[PDB]
DNA sequence: GCTAATAAACTAAAAACTATTATTATGG
DNA sequence: CCAAATAATAGTTTTTAGTTTATTGGG
């Protein structure tokens, strides 16, 4: 769905934007109608949350409360709302330029990219907005920008910078993390490797092993990389695997599922050349590197296949 | 160190504190390098996890009264800190120090020796 | 209980400190039978404060109970009954209150 | 384990002395600070235990019965009852209440008060990670005159830097310099040089110490212990850590509405149909497409949704270019190596990183972070060790874990082509650009609405009136912004947009 | 201890929240 | 004496917080447990009357969830169940209302505590329950009632070590009164479910630990009024204990248990899958923790008397008989000589069906057997085995080998002398071996009194 | 004279960090 | 048929991934 905004930087520019979703950890929009397991109707079955100590409570007794530290603080929803901070519906602003180096995608926040426009059709507001873009990419600022969903959205801190395709011109818009949303976390020194400082000839048949495991190509001489295997135009195959029991399952009501399939494995596995080429740097180096390893596979009761008496033809007493 | 059950520990402790009540048969004291020792051993890696500094404190204790004034503070300080045979333990090293009296009576107070004191545990 | 004209009537005294220690009040007012509740509900008769915090400025803002000051609490202690309002105790009160003074109380 | 705190305070003369006697005095500020570290510990670790103790005065509360030594509160979790008695002894006239129900007049003993703290950390039921002491004193000569006390205090410092305490003292408010290497700094906890001096400062860290910081810092722990498989068996153990975590609101307490007694719920199954109580296997799930009720039970579905054993599975190198940085699913984890479980992890994790770090290609693997879950595709590629002018660790050696998303990770998209500038404008924006060209800093902001919540949650906690209000980081400066840049958005407004036209929907 | 924070021993020393501000 | 002021102190050691307090109150606890564990005839009065004081104090005080009365109150419960063990049927009189508040304990007083306290007040409620039969039983109805409610809560917060419930729920405390007869189908679905679960599983969800054996509990605490066989549930939870033998630590000792109880209720469909039954409880009853043995030893003889019994009433009775039983008791030539003694003395049902001339073969070659082992000088282990199963044999006999009478009773009369040097369980064994031949010998009236007067006297 | 959906805090377990527990193998 | 010395499993409170909501614009 489009989301049109106005691109306002400071108190006196304004541009008509038109912002989308790019990317996202898509999922299905049907959860399981969990039905009865005796008439299959989903009606016949319903939630019943009682609140108590017995001592039975309502929900009209109740508030809503929260934990101070050591201390528990009785803060209903309402008082929550009037002494909320509430940020601005639908506004979006820039907070101003920075290296595109000082950030990383280690900053990268959210689950989503948006793929953001000027407002369609609006030839200036297009202009200027590919002007900000050829000047940004010239420049190798990105533009840390403030960003609210709408009235009941909170506010988040994120930066944009410029997608260049000779198709198309987008800012790409992702959330950056406030100082609360960080772990600082020490490890140790693996260039102080003493203990770990690998051998050459190891390092020479790791080197070996990533050539014959290079997933990539050189294409035409051009020394434009040829990827085998991009995963980026490939479905994810968990809704396909959903679909073929589904399936199964419709056509037999009775039938176990069936496994997955090879074609799934196929399209997950890499070219099988990379996994000739690898074959040998794989056994050298591990025979190179020294490794040693420091429940519910519920099968039934028989690992073979049937038992019982039987002594047919056999009554010689 | 080596402590993948108690027996290794715990007996190479006793003979230890055997050897320190032993200096030579006790007659020339040269061997505080071997007391210095032990008292790291039992500082290093048993001021954090302390269950098994006790343990061989005691063991050498038995073996040789004369060296937990160093830990006099140690023990005192884990002392309100477990609930079983270790309590058992500090105490009969706490029993070995005679010289240790000097003040005690405020350390058994202020540890509430009277508690532990008070349930019977023959 | 000993002022049972207090029983049947819910109040809320989560304020009133600096007046008189809040738990001395609860405790006269059980004495005299008052249904404390800790959160003001429907059924709450009238808001108790003298110390007034954030919360009670909230209770304001919802025009729905009367922030009495816990004097008239001691005056309906002494009383040994639950005096009428006046319009010198409740802080904020409800439109129903705001009624009873108009109609009984100048401005 | 948890951390333990005690903040031990002078009372003898010198806390309700002011140097100006009409600014915070030693004592009062003390007490803004032992609040601001109660906030912080209940903001960030409750978990933690922080005692307060008075010597020097003309009583005592210690139940070792040491005299002039009086303790306030145990090592505990900080807790707003603590602060609000704290507060009630609060400025120079809460100092005043002090000297009305308490005192001072007696001479104290710093082996008294080191031997009831011993006993205090004694108390401890916990594994403390550190035993530090907080010490609110201005002077050391009322014990660097008498070398007795003076030497047996001595003594017990030594014993306590023996039993691991961390002991500290502050630069406190004097009018006659903090007064240290006479009675000090042959005592102190101390292992690095900082200040010997008899520097007629009145505050160390006094400043940071006030400063209020509200964020959890969650203590470390491996997200995963994940075993990395090359083909079949070279398989390694790595620890998954998340250095970037989205922070949340605390959950909601359900309690009365009566009694604000928290209050447990419970949820049951009944026959719409009956009203009689449903088992757990007395319903089964089901989706229906057109005319058919595909009707299934739980364990095939999550059976279904697995595909591989938690892990990871090598897929192959791929090199850094390949990896479109507009591309993004979700946020990226940190991985390190880990040998715990295969030992000569951590030396093939050096050879592959430095392998990585000169060929340029990150390593695509199939991923399974738990059971019943289809694997993804996920980029490792080489972050190599950053530190700082302190060297200290300000980038982990390791690997950096990006999701690579699926065909269907997108949405369909309707939209115009591409549309040209002219250069004059594209220059006009450079400069307007480098006009407003600022350092990024990654923790130059915060959640307003979470700021907004602690304030709310700790006007609460101390029933003020009115909560603090919370500094927005994320505001743009529209002002400043036009101050810096002047007219040269008019210029390019005319440059680009007609004048006729306002941008408008 | 450099880089450490006081109120949190063991962690990192806390930054002010800083700000934007051009340059 | 010293009950008295402990207990009153501990009434007033908890006037505060200060878990400390708590910590001195659970040390005056297991004092006052091992004071009161010290056998005596007197102080066991007082004993109950501060059980009385004492239980009311510790369900209404504490109130709470804070562990310096948790602690107290899991010591509490333990020392009130080694109490129960026989410290006085005349308990009964407390037994009512302590029930009452533990339930309530378990549920309202611990109402966010999720450790030791559920299982002890669990296990306390069950000693009361299999100590207690229909005296007082007249408030179940209620509790099972509120229980099963309990069970179908959609959360997991009961844990392995709380399905003891489900030995709880196992109840035939009264007459297992029609209310939870009715509920007993219900029982089943949940039990079926919870046991598909744990034993057919791929999600990292084997939870088998508790589960199984108190599921396991719970149905031999049922299935002894249910379960005719003629249910595919029945074949079901058949093939469920099967599985539960080897799906690749004592649960299958507990599931041999329960098979050995409720045998008789799984005939008609343990025909079949015969050998692997018998090999497996054959390998069972040889390892460690003999528990297991003697489990696997009872429910062997279980199933080799009803097995008998389905092959006597056999018209195709050939299969099982010949396929393993003299073949396999034969290839056995320490107990294992007394199950293939006794598999002997079942197997000789079936023979007066087929080949009645083999009834008197096999017990004229057991007498020979018997007799060389009579006059070799451990020895005497396995005497009471053939006693059975001659027995067994003279009872499918009708016409006896009178030759032998006198070798038999001499024989039978030796062992009466040999009574002595004899392990208690075995002297049972073989109490139960000469009443058996006793009742044997009941069905030839004239040789009967003649043998049993011999007998008598010469013993 | 208009139900095309998305910004959803919920009651989510689908880690356990570290703490007693218990059979085992027992010992003489 | 009780006869003692030794590892496992699972009592915590932790994150994270299926969850459910009020604003969307279609006779």
């Amino acid at each position: 769905i489009h989301w049109p905004c106005r691109l306002t930087i400071g108190s006196n520019l304004s541009i008509r934007i038109a912002a989308y979703k790019s990317i996202l950890q898509e999922r299905v929009k049907k959860t399981w109608t969990v039905v009865d397991a005796k008439t299959l109707k989903k009606e016949d079955i319903q939630k019943e949350t009682v609140y108590c100590l017995e001592t039975e409570v309502l929900k009209e007794d109740i508030i809503q409360g929260f934990r101070y530290g050591s201390d528990i603080v009785p803060f209903s929803k309402v008082d929550e709302e009037q002494m909320k901070y509430k940020s601005e519906g639908k506004c979006f602003s820039v907070l101003g330029f920075c290296k595109s180096s000082q950030v990383q995608r280690r900053f990268f926040m959210g689950n989503q990219v948006l793929k953001v426009f000027a407002a369609r059709d609006d030839e200036a507001a297009a202009v200027a907005l590919s002007s900000l873009i050829h000047a940004l990419d010239d420049l190798d600022m990105v533009a840390i920008v403030r960003y609210a969903y709408d009235k009941r959205a909170n506010p988040q801190v994120g930066v944009a910078f410029p997608h260049i395709k000779h198709n198309y011109e987008c800012l790409v818009y992702v959330q950056l993390p406030f100082m609360e949303d960080l772990r600082q976390y020490m490890f140790s020194s693996l260039k102080n490797s003493k203990k770990y400082a690998p051998t050459e000839a190891q390092l020479n048949a790791v080197d070996a092993l990533i050539d014959s495991m290079s997933l990539a190509k050189k294409d035409e001489k051009t020394d434009t990389l040829e990827d085998l295997f991009p995963t980026t135009k490939i479905p994810n195959p968990r809704f396909q695997r959903l679909f073929q029991c589904l399936l199964h399952r419709a056509l037999h009501p009775r039938e176990p599922l069936p496994p997955i399939q090879q074609h799934i494995w196929n399209m997950l596995n890499p070219p099988a050349e990379v996994t000739t080429k690898s074959q040998i740097p794989l056994s050298k180096i591990k025979t190179l590197f020294p490794l040693i390893e420091a429940v519910t596979a519920q099968e039934i009761f028989q690992d073979n296949h049937e038992d019982g008496p039987t002594a047919k033809k056999l009554k010689t007493e | 160190s080596f402590v993948r059950y108690k027996e290794v520990y715990a007996a190479a402790a006793e003979v230890l504190g055997l050897i320190l009540r032993y200096v030579m048969e006790r007659k020339n004291i040269l061997e505080e390098s071997l007391c210095e020792l032990v008292a790291k051993q039992l500082k290093q890696h048993q001021n954090t996890m302390e269950d098994k500094f006790i343990v061989c404190l005691n063991k050498v204790t038995k073996s040789f009264p004369p060296l937990a004034d160093r830990f006099m503070n140690a023990v005192f300080f884990l002392l309100p800190k477990f609930h079983g045979v270790l309590k058992t333990l500090c105490l009969e090293v706490v029993l070995c120090r005679v010289e240790g009296m000097t003040e005690l009576y405020f350390q058994l107070k202020s540890k509430d020796f009277v508690q532990v004191m008070r349930h019977r545990d023959d | 209980k000993i002022s049972n004209i207090f029983e049947d009537v819910e109040f809320c005294v989560m304020s009133g400190t600096d007046s008189q220690p809040k738990p001395d009040l609860e405790n006269r007012i059980a004495e005299f039978g008052g249904y404390i509740v800790q959160n003001p509900g429907p059924d709450t008769y009238c808001v108790i404060a003298g110390s007034e915090n954030i919360r009670v400025k909230n209770i304001i803002l919802s025009n729905k109970h009367d922030v009495v000051k816990p004097a008239w609490l001691l005056e309906c202690f002494k009383t040994k009954s639950f005096v009428p309002w006046q319009p010198r105790f409740m802080i904020h009160m409800c439109p129903s209150t705001k009624e009873h003074f108009a109609r009984e109380y100048d401005c | 384990g948890r951390d333990s705190l005690i903040f031990l305070v002078d009372a003898s003369k010198a806390m309700f002395e002011s140097q100006s006697e009409d600014e915070l005095t030693p004592f009062d500020m003390s007490i803004q600070c032992i609040q601001s570290v109660y906030i912080s510990k209940i903001i960030s670790s409750d978990r933690d235990l922080l005692a307060v103790v008075f010597y020097g005065t003309e009583k005592d509360k210690n139940s070792v019965n040491f005299k002039n030594i009086y303790v306030l509160q145990e090592l505990d979790n900080p807790g707003a009852k603590r602060i609000l008695e704290l507060d009630q002894f609060k400025g120079q006239q809460g100092q005043k209440r002090f000297q009305d129900m308490m005192g001072h007049g007696s001479d104290y003993s710093l082996s008294e008060v080191l031997w009831v703290c011993a006993n205090l950390f004694s108390d401890v039921q916990f594994k403390m990670s550190h035993k530090r002491i907080m010490l609110f004193t201005n002077e050391d000569n009322p014990h660097g005159n008498d070398s007795a006390k003076a030497s047996r205090a001595r003594t017990k410092a030594g014993d306590l830097r023996d039993t691991g305490i961390f002991l500290d003292l502050m630069h406190l408010k004097k009018p006659g310099g903090f007064d240290i290497s006479l009675f000090y700094r042959d005592i102190i906890s101390i292992a690095e040089d900082e200040d010997l001096r008899v520097h007629f400062e009145e505050s160390s860290k006094l400043e940071d110490l006030l400063r209020k910081v509200r964020a959890k810092e969650t203590r470390k722990r491996a997200l995963s212990r994940l075993k990395l498989k090359l083909n079949k068996d070279i398989v390694i153990s790595v620890g998954i850590y998340n250095l970037v975590q989205k922070a949340l609101k605390p959950p909601p307490i359900k309690l009365y509405r009566e009694t604000n007694e928290p209050v447990k719920t419970k949820t049951r199954t009944f026959n719409t149909s009956t009203g009689g109580l449903l088992l757990p296997s007395d319903t089964k799930r089901s989706q229906i497409y057109g005319s058919r009720q595909i009707i299934l039970e739980k364990e095939e579905t999550e059976e279904l949704k697995r595909f591989d054993d938690p892990g990871l599975m090598l897929m192959g190198f791929k090199p850094l270019v390949l990896l479109k940085k507009h591309h993004y699913l979700r946020p990226s984890l940190f991985v390190y190596p880990e040998e715990s479980l295969v030992i000569g992890s951590s030396t093939l994790f050096s050879a592959l990183l430095i392998k990585c770090l000169e060929k340029e290609v990150a390593a695509l693997c199939r991923y399974t972070p738990r059971r019943n879950i289809p694997p993804y595709f996920v980029a490792l590629v080489p972050q190599e060790e950053e530190l700082d002018d302190q060297k200290i660790q300000v980038t982990p050696p390791g690997f950096q874990l990006v999701f690579l998303p699926f065909a269907d990770d997108k949405r369909k998209m309707p939209f115009t082509e591409k549309i040209m500038a002219t250069p004059e404008q594209v220059g006009k924006m450079k400069a307007i650009v480098e006009k407003l060209r600022f350092t990024y800093r990654s923790d130059s902001f915060e959640n307003p609405v979470l700021q907004q919540h602690f304030r709310n949650l700790e006007a609460l906690a101390l029933d003020l009136m009115e909560p603090e209000q919370a500094v927005d980081l994320t505001l743009p400066k529209v002002e400043a912004m036009n101050k810096r840049l002047g007219s040269l958005v008019d210029e390019f407004k005319e440059l680009v947009y007609p004048p006729d036209y306002n941008p408008e929907g | 201890c450099p880089g450490e924070s006081l109120i949190n021993p063991g962690f990192k020393s806390k930054k002010p929240a800083g700000g934007v501000d051009f340059d | 004496c010293s009950l008295l002021r402990l207990q009153e102190t501990l009434s007033a050691a908890d006037r505060c917080g200060a878990a400390l307090a708590g910590h001195q109150l659970i040390r005056g606890l297991g004092q006052e447990c091992v004071l009161s564990s010290s056998p005596a005839v007197l102080a066991l009065q007082t004993s109950l009357v501060f059980s009385r004081d004492f239980g009311l104090l510790v369900f209404v005080r504490k109130s709470l969830n804070s562990i310096e009365f948790r602690e107290c109150r899991e010591e509490i419960l333990k020392f009130l169940c080694i109490f129960l063990e026989k410290m006085g049927q005349k308990i009964a009189p407390y037994s009512v209302e302590i029930k009452n508040t533990c339930t309530s304990v378990y549920t309202k007083d611990r109402a966010a505590k999720c450790k030791i306290p559920a299982l002890d007040l669990l296990i306390k409620l069950l000693q009361t329950f299999r100590s207690s039969r229909l005296m007082d039983e007249f408030k179940i109805g209620e509790l099972f009632s509120k229980f099963y409610g309990e069970l179908a809560l959609k959360k997991k917060i009961p844990d392995t070590v709380l399905e003891k419930v489900y030995e709880l729920l196992g109840l035939l405390g009264e007459v297992h009164p029609s209310e939870m007869i009715n509920n007993a189908e219900n029982l089943f679905r949940a039990f079926l479910g919870e046991l598909k679960t744990q034993m057919t599983s791929a999600v990292r969800e084997p939870k088998l630990p508790v589960l199984a054996g108190c599921l396991k509990g719970l149905s031999s605490l049922l299935c002894n009024f249910t379960k005719s066989m003629e249910e595919d549930p029945q074949t079901s939870r058949e093939i469920f204990n099967f599985v539960l033998k080897a799906i690749r630590y004592a649960v299958p000792s507990a599931g041999l248990r329960l098979f050995a109880l409720h045998a008789s209720q799984f005939s008609t469909c343990l025909l079949d899958n015969y050998v692997s039954l018998f090999e497996v409880l054959l390998k069972w009853c040889a390892h460690t923790n003999v528990e297991l043995k003697k489990a696997a030893l009872s429910a062997l003889e279980s199933f080799l008397k009803q097995v008998s019994n389905m092959v006597a009433k056999n018209a195709e009775m050939h299969k099982n008989k010949l396929q393993y039983f003299m073949e396999q008791f034969y290839g056995i030539i320490n107990k294992e000589l007394s199950i293939a003694i006794r598999g002997y003395g079942l197997f000789a049902g079936p023979c007066k069906v087929i080949n009645a001339k083999d009834v008197d073969f096999m017990y004229v070659e057991l007498i020979q057997r018997c007799k060389q082992m009579f006059l070799t000088q451990d020895r005497v282990y396995q005497m009471p085995s053939f006693l059975q199963s001659v027995a067994s044999v003279l009872l499918y006999l009708d016409t006896v080998p009178e030759v032998y009478t006198p070798v038999l009773e001499h024989l039978v009369v030796m062992q009466i002398d040999s009574f002595p040097q004899y392990s208690p369980k075995m002297q049972l064994v073989c109490c139960r071996a000469i009443v058996k031949v006793f009742l044997a010998l009941a069905a030839k009236g004239p040789v009967l009194r003649n043998c049993i007067s011999t007998v008598v006297h010469q013993g």
